[PDB]
């Protein structure tokens, strides 16, 4: 097989900016190079095809370039509806080779995340569980830290996260940590604390509730 | 090449 | 107008077949190839076979055991079979048009995943406000929804009322199979215990509703 390769697979870009996306094939494509979106509902379009060619309907703001080994798709001024994900493919030997991908978000100024800690609720104890929840909410970048301590001290293999697409509005993420204990075993420890480390923070945020009090 | 409707490589 | 329009399951139990009908229209399937493409989480697209225009197949090698791919010309149809699914078949599975150059229209996708789970609504809890909410401030509140199957449910907060802050995670698929998310929403600190906070859950696939008061707390 011609193995594919998008070296970048996201990239953070304002409206209005010119966006370069880069594919790499492992041998001469001889400029049988397409180009295809994915939008965040699953559906693909043909952009480009034989490196620079227009598909019919696509517009001329999207424009591609190369030859040999080495090809790009450019973006000449950014728009909301080419938030997507896009991918290359060689068509010049069988069989049919894609990229693994390029997917676009909106660049914007750091945002630090608003933090909450939630408690199990006394229905979910009854049952024989106890779920605590961390949120970071509205924040920027998408990279985050969370950590779970229980009376001031650490814990892993225990938990999962979960990240909102970009919003629409203020280009924020949210995030969710969830770390499920038995009944028991939450009994077993005062302070439930979630540390938070993002780049909008110059030293982590805890936030923590005390069972006891509940 | 090859075509992507017939199949047929140069 | 060149259409490719998908028929096929959501839900295949593992080692059980896929089969997925493309119908076309706007243009003969004698003059155009018919690829099958997915696209799994974390994975790029995947080529998996062709119907190409004259008639033949080709596949690709890892699948040269377990694809079936054959047409009816008079009926614009070309049927896609996969034998034994497994985990790492889940993904969004597309036919799509092959004209001189390129896959040039493609179908809408059919998402399936591989599971043997059974059909389960969700335990809904709630996330309370924090009694340390800061006075005249920000607060956050929210419904857990946990160990559901299959996707999706849906969530809303005062019966549509409330949007405005809110997110609903998408879910997490457990080892068991079965999926969990949260909802939240910020909300005026101020509002606590004066305005109710309801969450709205539904679960079609269970033919599921579960409305959960969510009440302050005292930590």
């Amino acid at each position: 097989d011609i193995q594919m390769t998008q070296t970048t697979s996201s990239l953070s870009a304002s409206l209005g900016d010119r966006v370069t996306i880069s594919c790499r094939a492992s041998q001469d494509i001889s400029n049988y190079l397409n180009w295809y979106q994915q939008k965040p509902d699953g559906t693909v379009k043909l952009l480009i095809y034989y490196t620079s060619r227009l598909h019919s309907g696509v517009p001329s703001r999207f424009s591609g370039s190369g030859s040999g080994t080495d090809y790009s798709l450019t973006i000449s001024n950014l728009e909301q509806e080419d938030i997507a994900t896009y991918f290359c493919q060689q068509g010049n030997t069988l069989p049919p080779t894609f990229g693994g991908g390029t997917k676009l978000e909106i660049k914007r100024t750091v945002a630090a995340p608003s933090v909450f800690i939630f408690p199990p609720s006394d229905e979910q104890l009854k049952s024989g569980t106890a779920s605590v929840v961390c949120l970071l909410n509205n924040f920027y970048p998408r990279e985050a830290k969370v950590q779970w301590k229980v009376d001031n001290a650490l814990q892993s293999g225990n938990s999962q996260e979960s990240v909102t697409e970009q919003d629409s509005k203020d280009s924020t993420y949210s995030l969710s940590s969830t770390l499920t204990l038995s009944k028991a075993d939450y009994e077993k420890h005062k302070v439930y604390a979630c540390e938070v480390t993002h780049q909008g923070l110059s030293s982590p945020v805890t936030k923590s509730f005390n069972r006891g009090e509940c | 090449q090859f075509r992507h409707d017939s199949g047929y490589e140069v | 107008q060149v259409q490719l329009k998908q028929s096929g399951p959501g839900l295949v139990q593992p080692s059980q077949s896929l089969s997925i009908t493309c119908t076309v229209s706007g243009f003969s399937l004698t003059s155009y190839g018919i690829h099958w493409v997915r696209q799994s989480p974390g994975k790029g697209l995947e080529w998996l076979g062709v119907m190409w225009s004259g008639g033949i197949t080709d596949f690709y090698a890892a699948f040269i055991s377990r694809l079936s791919i054959s047409r009816d010309i008079s009926k614009s149809q070309v049927f896609f079979k996969m034998n034994s699914l497994q985990a790492d078949d889940t993904a969004i599975y597309y036919c799509a048009r092959g004209s001189r150059y390129a896959l040039d229209y493609w179908g809408q996708g059919t998402s399936v995943s591989v599971s043997s789970a059974s059909t389960k609504g969700p335990s809904v809890f709630p996330l309370a406000p924090s009694s340390k909410s800061t006075s005249g401030g920000t607060a956050a509140l929210g419904c857990l929804v946990k160990d559901y199957f299959p996707e999706p449910v849906t969530v809303s907060w005062n019966s549509g009322a409330l949007t405005s802050g809110v997110h609903t995670f998408p879910a997490v698929l457990q080892s068991s199979g079965l999926y969990s998310l949260s909802s939240v929403v910020t909300v005026p600190s101020s509002s606590l215990g004066t305005q109710t906070y309801i969450c709205n859950v539904n679960h079609k696939p269970s033919n599921t509703k579960v409305d959960k008061k969510v009440e302050p707390k005292s930590c």
